[PDB]
């Protein structure tokens, strides 16, 4: 219909472009008048905002406005909360402060964001702890707003898991810390994972003091949500090389996809309400001197372009678009987690250390361990569908699988190891005190001196891309010439079968 | 030097007393070069030029703090919004006055918005201290508006979480319709009467007559409710004897205006005692810059701590609301707001005048009219409960023993299995048997009413993960235990750990453990390790969902075969009984007596000699209830003669 | 606040709280058994008595030990001194349901049956094994 899209901006991109953006697109138009308005803004101020608002719905009747921003002040995004509970007006924010997450809106307001809600984003990052099993953690909050719906999501999520996450305390602050008392909270935690939820003002603090008192190893991790990811240039030095992320920033999908998306979402609104009743747009007259079809009810089951942009009861989306990003020792993000309809999709299922915090951290206790299915030693099996996890009794593990044979990429796909061996490594864990990372070969079998290369577990052993191959392996005189053993644990020579 | 203090206000004559506020404020302040300027903005009736005139008035202005007092004429919503959200754009400070919706609370919205006034969430905290005068423990909550009452529903949750004590049942549905008195029936059919209610005033006075058409006026009733429930047209209809909340001095506004405006004084006096000091620029011309010191002075607002006060000791909390406020509490005596009580914030005083109740004397309501009635669900088990058709009309045969004994029958109620396969009736039919007769000796021993009805599908209940979010769920008899459906689950329950972290077990009445029935070829029990890896000629299995699958879900070397009679599992015992009989599988897992009264009945069916899981059927309880200590006593008591030993002659020991 | 110094009283019987001696060469406990102290009275004549620590192992023991290593509580173990499992005599009992009804006992580890009597003056676990009567003949 009569759609106005505003770019607030600071890097001039042009608008004839969005003016395009409609022509070979809508090829079965339903509705008779449609006209996209493109304008392009360089002052916030709400004044100048209600007036433009003002000046646009005078200016032929326009009935969607689309909203986008590249700064980070999210009171914007308010500010037309407030005009859609007047003017009735839908009103669909993109990216910037235009899409950062408020609350709960007012039943008149029709206004709806461009991003995830801070309880889908919880749902994420238990996802991503989930898929690396790291079910023992803490919780560390503060005083910031928004905190009491985040602990109590998750300690409904706790409550509907067959995980068994054992979590630690959940701690708060009170004031600015005197290092005192709030320090006595922060030396109680002793588990690896700490899930920290502070704005990007508290966080440097925060995890200043938590390099000062040690919670900052490579055994630890630290996962937090999009308050503190915001600028991705403004990165200060005490953020943990290590730290993982989540934000609805995409650099695949650019402001002009956004508002592609949102033009398929409100001319497929129009095009749907338009086969129920006809005369659907009515604007208000003017903003001086002051409905039964709305689409407040109606932007439910929308489908364009194949996406589903689906919308909730509290203005969310369904099917987000979510990204998961690490701080590497680069001192940059990287993209690595992107998102199906519910699950995650990870670029790299090997964790590897992400050591480098500084060059502070001398220790050394995981090892690249390599072995090879036996069938009374070392039974592999497929996750569990029902709880997505390894059963307790098994370990995790990767298999590069790969589907056909020309093609040299394969999957890690993440599976389940148990028997004989990989008890015997879960009790040395337990008494010698370390961490591994089991894997598969995809080489072969056991080991034998191809031309002077060997294969399989004695290939990775001897080529130094494997630790020690903890499971099975026979001992003959070149396997005793080319590595060494340990001491033998079970008696197997050969035998020969018969009926 | 001077500070410029903004002000939204609604008459002329409060203007003049805000600039007299003003005045007053620079008297005994010190001989500093600083001064007060007074600027005061009023109505409109949109809200759009009134957020228009308040921007283009203090933009010009360069103010401080923001003092918004709207009283609401036309419309009881929303009208200190605009404001807010104005000078929360520049993180200015906005003191509401007069408004008190709980949406102010959460500053994800308003990131920069105080109030001197109390909200109504506040409120269930006076409503948990009604708890501790009359040692109340279950309360009924009935939120009507879902703007602000969720806020409320979890503010009484997180102040009952001391006490780890819950509502006995919340309730919420949606303002506008008329017709909730089904709500009503669910809120009249449990034990407690306490009722706590916050809405505005038309769903009240829709509340108010569909409970004076249900009686709920009467004797034990208790109306607990607040400040827009006590006024309006809802006052017209209340019922009487109400308890309700009040403010003290809530809309005398002057000494409230003058007292705000001692509070931004001494918070700008604080201010000038630090340095860093910036002011918010005009910033209509290119500013979209937040004032730099906005969360410094917004950490002055919230820490300004005051013992002077007309109205009283003023002091923010960690949500920037009023704390330890005065309330009166009125009683409704006969459409007479009368005042007997009065609230400070840690404890309740009532005057001399007495609490009218609305039933009849002056007497407490001891508001726990516990049911003589208990729902009671069972599952169709073949040696224990007995499910039979009735005969000529909803009756059952009289049937005798071998010694003339009459067969204690009860009428239940069987549905069928199959609800779309069939027309399904859901007819009453006959129970008796074991457990039937245990439950008929239950209540003979106390003086209580029963009500046995069967579950709509036959499954114990399990732990089962719904589809949506990945959510936990119970099926079954427990399923209908936790929904409120049932009360006591007298039935084959098998006792473990993941039931009784969430209900309550009596002692037990049965012992016993799991064994193999078979058909005669030896078996000898679980530890035959060719069943460890079973094939195409090991056929067994278990009943779905029933506690075997969970016993065997949690032994981690009894996974392989969880995971082959997942395969195979069967929706009741007495299929399997039926497919094992013609030679359809080969063993089958289930409880000892069970298979031994199967045993007694066909003779090629054959138990196993070894045994596992020595285990107690006893009784499916509730939570904290009164039904927890005499039950077990009375089971206990039936254990210590020989009434064990009868039943078993009954059914257990009887071979035929 | 400590309120996890649990002291708990037991009784000797033979499959369930084997009661032995210290080694009197190494004056210690082997480390699958637990320490306990006796009251024993020396003299007759006054009502003097000293606490022999002594060392117990079996059935209940391990129910014992394990509670701790799931629980993770301590625990002050020691036999009774005044008999049997009890009975209420003169209105006054004694045993380990007496030092659990006078507190001087938290919990009572040790094997003891369950009737109306004990569970109207004290509170049972679950039952962990199937112990009723019988009789035994040759
Ligand atoms: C102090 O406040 C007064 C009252 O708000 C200000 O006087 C107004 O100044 C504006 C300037 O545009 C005029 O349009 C109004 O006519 C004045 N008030 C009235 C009569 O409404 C005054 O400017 C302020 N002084 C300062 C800067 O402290
Ligand atoms: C409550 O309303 C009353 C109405 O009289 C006001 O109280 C008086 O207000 C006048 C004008 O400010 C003062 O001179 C008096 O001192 C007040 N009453 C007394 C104590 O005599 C006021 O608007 C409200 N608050 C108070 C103070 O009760
Ligand atoms: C409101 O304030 C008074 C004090 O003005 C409170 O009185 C104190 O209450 C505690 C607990 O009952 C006593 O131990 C103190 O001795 C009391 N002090 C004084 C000076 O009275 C009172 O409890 C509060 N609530 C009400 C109205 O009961
Ligand atoms: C459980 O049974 C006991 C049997 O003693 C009941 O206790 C008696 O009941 C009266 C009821 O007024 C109580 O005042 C006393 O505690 C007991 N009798 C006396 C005088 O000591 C108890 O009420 C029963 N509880 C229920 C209802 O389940
Ligand atoms: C900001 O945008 C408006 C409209 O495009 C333009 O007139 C103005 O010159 C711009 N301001 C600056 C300083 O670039
Ligand atoms: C949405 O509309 C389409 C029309 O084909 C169809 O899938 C269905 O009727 C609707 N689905 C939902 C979720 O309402
Ligand atoms: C969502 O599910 C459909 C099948 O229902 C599938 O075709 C589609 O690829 C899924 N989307 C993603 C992002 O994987
Ligand atoms: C490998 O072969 C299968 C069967 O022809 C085929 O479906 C699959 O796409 C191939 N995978 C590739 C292209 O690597
Ligand atoms: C290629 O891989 C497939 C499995 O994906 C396997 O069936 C086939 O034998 C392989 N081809 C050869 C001969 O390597
Ligand atoms: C609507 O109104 C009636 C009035 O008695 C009420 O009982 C019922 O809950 C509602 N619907 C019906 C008629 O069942
Ligand atoms: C209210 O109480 C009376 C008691 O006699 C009974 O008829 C019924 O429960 C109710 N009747 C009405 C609606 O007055
Ligand atoms: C306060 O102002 C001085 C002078 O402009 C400046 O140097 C200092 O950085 C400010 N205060 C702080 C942040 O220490
Ligand atoms: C409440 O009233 C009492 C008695 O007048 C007074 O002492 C107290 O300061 C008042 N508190 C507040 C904050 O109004
Ligand atoms: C329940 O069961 C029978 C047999 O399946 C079925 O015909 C009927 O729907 C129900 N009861 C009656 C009335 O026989
Ligand atoms: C039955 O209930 C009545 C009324 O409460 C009471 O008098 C009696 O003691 C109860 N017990 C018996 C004898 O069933
Ligand atoms: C969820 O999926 C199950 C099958 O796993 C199905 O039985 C059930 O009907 C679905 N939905 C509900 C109502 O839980
Ligand atoms: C018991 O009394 C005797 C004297 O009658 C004394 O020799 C002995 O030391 C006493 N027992 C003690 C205190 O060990
Ligand atoms: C009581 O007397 C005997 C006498 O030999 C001796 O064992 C000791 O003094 C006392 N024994 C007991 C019962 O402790």
């Amino acid at each position: 219909l009569n759609i106005a899209v505003l770019l607030g901006h600071s890097h001039d991109v042009t608008e004839r472009e969005l003016r395009n953006l409609w022509g070979p697109e809508q090829a079965t138009g339903l509705p008779l008048d449609v006209n996209v308005v493109a304008l392009l803004m360089n002052r916030t101020d709400p004044k100048s905002l209600i007036t433009h608002v003002c000046d646009l719905m005078s200016g032929a009747r326009i009935h969607g406005l689309v909203f986008g921003d590249d700064t980070d002040q999210e009171a914007v995004a308010q500010m037309l909360d407030f005009i859609s509970s007047q003017t009735f007006i839908p009103i669909l924010g993109i990216s910037g402060g235009a899409s950062m997450i408020m609350a709960d809106k007012d039943p008149t307001s029709t206004f709806f964001q461009f991003g995830a809600s801070i309880q889908q984003q919880a749902t994420v990052m238990l996802k991503i702890m989930q898929d690396y099993d790291w079910h023992v953690f803490s919780l560390v909050t503060t005083i910031f707003p928004g905190y009491r719906d985040f602990i109590s999501f998750i300690k409904t999520t706790v409550d509907n898991s067959f995980v068994g996450w054992d979590m630690q305390n959940v701690i708060t602050l009170d004031t600015s810390f005197e290092d005192a008392k709030t320090q006595v909270q922060l030396k109680k935690i002793h588990s690896s994972v700490i899930l920290l939820y502070c704005s990007k003002d508290e966080a440097v603090l925060i995890l200043s003091e938590a390099r000062s008192l040690g919670l900052t190893g490579y055994d630890f991790f630290w996962i937090v949500p999009s308050l503190v990811s915001g600028n991705t240039e403004l990165i200060p030095k005490e953020f943990p090389s290590g730290l993982i992320s989540v934000s609805y920033d995409d650099w695949d999908y650019s402001l002009e996809a956004r508002v592609r998306d949102g033009l398929g979402i409100l001319t497929t609104a129009a095009s749907s309400m338009l086969e129920k009743f006809s005369y659907i747009p009515e604007a208000k007259a003017s903003c001086y001197g002051q409905p039964l079809h709305t689409l407040h009810q109606f932007m439910v089951n929308v489908t364009w372009d194949g996406k589903d942009l689906s919308f909730t009861e509290e203005g969310y989306q369904v099917h987000p678009r979510l990204v998961v990003i690490v701080l590497n020792k680069d001192r940059e993000w990287e993209k690595v987690g992107k998102w199906e309809n519910q699950t995650l999709s990870l670029r790299h299922a090997v964790w590897p250390r992400y050591k480098s915090f500084s060059d502070c951290e001398p220790d050394d206790n995981h090892l690249s361990i390599v072995t090879l299915e036996e069938a009374p030693f070392v039974i592999v099996e497929d996750i569990d569908p029902l709880t997505e996890t390894c059963v307790r009794n098994t370990v995790p593990c990767r298999k590069f699988v790969k589907i056909n044979n020309s093609t040299n990429e394969g999957m890690n796909v993440k599976k389940c190891c148990k028997g004989f061996c990989i008890d015997i490594l879960k009790k040395l864990s337990r008494t010698v005190k370390f961490t591994y990372d089991l894997y598969l070969v995809t080489n072969g079998k056991h080991g034998k001196k191809v031309n002077n290369v060997w294969n399989g577990m004695i290939g990775e052993v001897v080529y130094q891309r494997a630790v020690m191959a903890v499971g099975s392996l026979t001992i003959n005189e070149e396997r005793s010439e080319v590595v060494d053993f340990s001491v033998p644990f079970v008696e197997t020579g050969i035998s020969v079968m018969v009926s | 030097k001077i500070v410029n203090i903004g002000a939204v206000l609604s008459t002329r004559k409060h203007e003049q007393m805000f600039r007299e506020a003003v005045n007053q404020a620079n008297k005994r302040h010190g001989s500093w070069k600083i001064q007060l300027n007074a600027t005061s903005v009023t109505h409109k009736p949109n809200a759009i030029q009134m957020a228009l005139s308040v921007c283009e008035d203090l933009i010009s202005s360069q103010v401080y703090a923001i003092l918004v007092s709207h009283p609401p004429t036309p419309n009881d919503h929303f009208t200190p919004t605009p404001v807010s959200y104005t000078a929360g754009f520049y993180r200015i400070p906005v003191l509401g006055l007069t408004t008190r919706m709980s949406i102010y609370s959460d500053k994800s919205i308003h990131l920069s918005f105080l109030r001197t006034v109390p909200p109504y969430s506040h409120q269930s905290s006076v409503w948990f201290e009604m708890m501790r005068v009359y040692n109340w423990n279950h309360i009924i909550l009935l939120v009507s508006d879902d703007h602000e009452g969720r806020a409320a529903q979890k503010r009484l949750e997180t102040l009952l979480e001391e006490r780890e004590s819950k509502a006995e049942k919340v309730l919420q549905f949606d303002p506008g319709t008329k017709n909730v008195t089904a709500l009503l029936m669910e809120a009249r059919e449990l034990e407690a009467r306490v009722i706590i209610l916050s809405a505005s005033e038309d769903d009240a006075a829709t509340v108010y007559r569909a409970a004076a058409m249900l009686n709920m006026t009467g004797s034990g009733y208790v109306w607990l409710v607040g400040e827009r429930e006590i006024s309006g047209n809802a006052l017209r209809y209340a019922p009487d004897g109400i308890i309700g909340l009040q403010l003290i001095n809530g809309k005398n506004e002057s000494a409230h205006i003058s007292d705000a405006v001692g509070v931004v004084a001494q918070a700008v006096h604080e201010l000038l005692e630090k340095e860093n000091i910036t002011d918010p620029p005009r910033g209509c011309v290119g500013n979209t810059n937040i004032w730099k010191t906005g969360p410094l002075f917004k950490r002055v607002l919230m820490s300004s701590k005051y013992a002077d006060g007309v109205t009283g000791r003023v002091e923010f909390n960690e949500d920037g609301d009023r704390k330890f406020a005065n309330y009166s509490i009125m009683n409704l005596q006969n459409r007479k707001l009368v005042q007997v009580g009065i609230y400070n914030g840690t404890h309740v005083i009532p005057n001399d005048r007495k609490i009218i109740w609305p039933g009849g004397e002056t007497e407490k309501p001891r508001g726990y009219q516990m049911s003589t009635r208990l729902k009671i669900v069972t599952i169709h088990q073949e040696p224990f409960v007995y499910v039979k058709p009735t005969m000529s009309d909803g009756t059952c045969k009289e049937e005798f023993t071998v010694n003339g004994d009459p067969v204690k029958k009860v009428i239940c109620t069987g549905p069928n299995d199959t609800s779309p396969g069939s027309p399904r009736h859901t007819v009453p039919q006959c129970c008796y048997g074991f457990c039937i007769d245990l439950l008929i000796k239950l209540a003979r021993t106390m003086n209580f009413t029963y009500e046995v009805h069967l579950v709509a599908d036959g499954k114990f209940g399990t732990q089962e993960r719904v589809n949506n979010s990945n959510k936990k769920e119970w099926n079954g008899m427990m399923g209908e235990l936790l929904s409120g459906q049932a009360d006591m689950i007298v039935a084959p329950l098998t006792i473990n750990n993941e039931r009784a972290q969430y209900i309550e077990f009596s002692k037990p009445f049965k012992y016993q453990g799991l064994t193999i029935l078979v058909k005669k070829e030896r078996i000898t029990g679980i530890n035959d390790p060719r069943l460890r890896n079973p094939s195409d000629k090991f056929i067994y299995a278990t009943v779905k969902q029933s506690s075997v699958d969970i016993y065997f879900r949690r032994q981690v070397e009894l996974s392989t075969m969880y995971r082959h009679m997942e395969k195979h599992n069967y929706e009741s015992a007495a299929e399997a009984i039926q497919a094992v009989r013609d030679n359809k599988l080969h063993a089958f897992i289930w409880d000892s007596a069970v298979l031994e009264f199967e045993a007694s009945q066909k003779c090629d069916l054959v138990t196993t000699g070894e045994l596992f899981f020595r285990s107690g059927f006893g009784i499916g309880m509730r939570k904290d209830s009164p039904w927890k200590q005499n039950v077990s006593l009375s089971i206990l008591k039936s254990h210590e003669n020989g009434f064990m030993e009868d039943l078993d002659k009954t059914w257990v020991r009887y071979q035929e | 606040p400590d309120d996890n110094h649990l002291s708990i009283v037991t009784l000797e019987e033979a499959p369930f709280v084997i009661v032995e001696d210290i080694d009197p060469l190494t004056e210690t406990c082997v480390r699958n058994t637990v320490p306990c102290r006796k009251f024993v009275k020396i003299n007759n004549s006054t009502n003097e008595g000293m606490n022999v620590k002594k060392c117990c192992k079996g059935f209940c023991i391990d129910i014992l030990k394990k509670l701790s290593r799931t629980v993770k509580f301590t625990y002050d173990l020691y036999l009774v001194t005044n008999g049997k499992h009890g009975k209420k005599v003169n209105n006054v009992w004694n045993g380990m349901i007496g030092e659990v009804v006078y507190q001087r006992a938290v919990m009572a580890v040790g094997s003891l049956t369950i009737n109306e009597e004990r569970s109207e003056v004290v509170d049972f676990s679950v039952p962990f094994v199937e112990t009723g009567i019988s009789v035994m003949v040759s």
